[PDB]
């Protein structure tokens, strides 16, 4: 997260945090996700596509910190990983970037909601709001394009969805994004969603309600003018969802 | 890896 603000998990209850075991037992960040049901994290394709098996991640909820623990954290592991058969990466962004885990817990438990813990709504099929409608974004990405390091600290900031014809400009992304892509930003470029906030949510109140509006799935640079990030629009996918979240 | 990924493995 580039910009925004230092924060803690109570703000940004349905942020999951996965991670991947490697073969020495070695852990590290893969990427963000949602939880949309208790059982059920949502994510985006390209986190997982490089090493497919289920068995090598681990999901935490209730999760402040990237590399300690927070009080009233859940840890799961991945009981499916479904990963959309229409994924594929081009020359500079990701198609059909989304994805599903289910959780269990070694002892065979769903997400449980607490002070930290809750589950984020679903929009509707093909509603989403205006552009120009103010948007908060979550992560332990980099607070910088040019870092190294990783912040310890979650962060979260707010962006405006971006029309789609603003976003099929030339001097933004011209043809790139498709109708199943959202664009947001900062209407300064102050602030955005960067390496490592990827599968993360993008959150827009609609109706009332708080709503899964996008997924982050890439973005030229961060907050870099005239390229704003761009997200997987999730309104776009409940049929693909609902096929796989009905068991 | 597109060369806009946001993803920590790129």
């Amino acid at each position: 997260i580039i910009g925004g603000e230092f924060t803690t998990i109570e703000n940004q209850p349905w942020f999951a945090a996965i991670y991947r075991r490697h073969r020495g037992g070695s852990v590290t960040y893969v990427c963000g996700g949602s939880l949309i049901s208790p059982c059920w994290v949502i994510s985006a394709t390209h986190c997982f596509i490089d090493y497919p098996k289920k068995e090598d991640y681990i999901v935490y909820l209730g999760r402040s910190r990237l590399n300690s623990n927070t009080q009233g954290e859940m840890k799961f592991e991945v009981e499916n990983l479904i990963l959309h058969k229409d994924y594929s990466a081009d020359t500079l962004a990701y198609h059909n970037d989304i994805a599903l885990l289910k959780i269990r817990s070694k002892e065979g438990r769903c997400a449980q909601p607490s002070r930290t813990i809750q589950t984020i709504a679903l929009p509707s099929m093909y509603n989403d709001p205006q552009f120009g409608t103010s948007c908060e974004i979550t992560g332990f990405g980099k607070e910088q394009s040019t870092d190294y390091l990783y912040p310890e600290q979650l962060k979260m900031t707010v962006v405006k969805l971006i029309s789609h014809r603003e976003c099929q400009q030339p001097h933004y992304y011209g043809s790139e994004v498709t109708t199943k892509m959202l664009c947001a930003a900062d209407p300064q470029w102050k602030t955005d969603s960067c390496q490592g906030d990827s599968g993360g949510p993008l959150v827009c109140s609609l109706q009332g309600r708080m709503t899964l509006t996008g997924i982050v799935s890439w973005g030229r640079g961060c907050a870099l003018k005239d390229k704003p990030g761009v997200y997987t629009r999730v309104s776009h996918f409940l049929p693909w969802i609902r096929s796989h979240t009905k068991e | 890896c597109p060369a806009y990924s946001r993803y920590i493995g790129c």
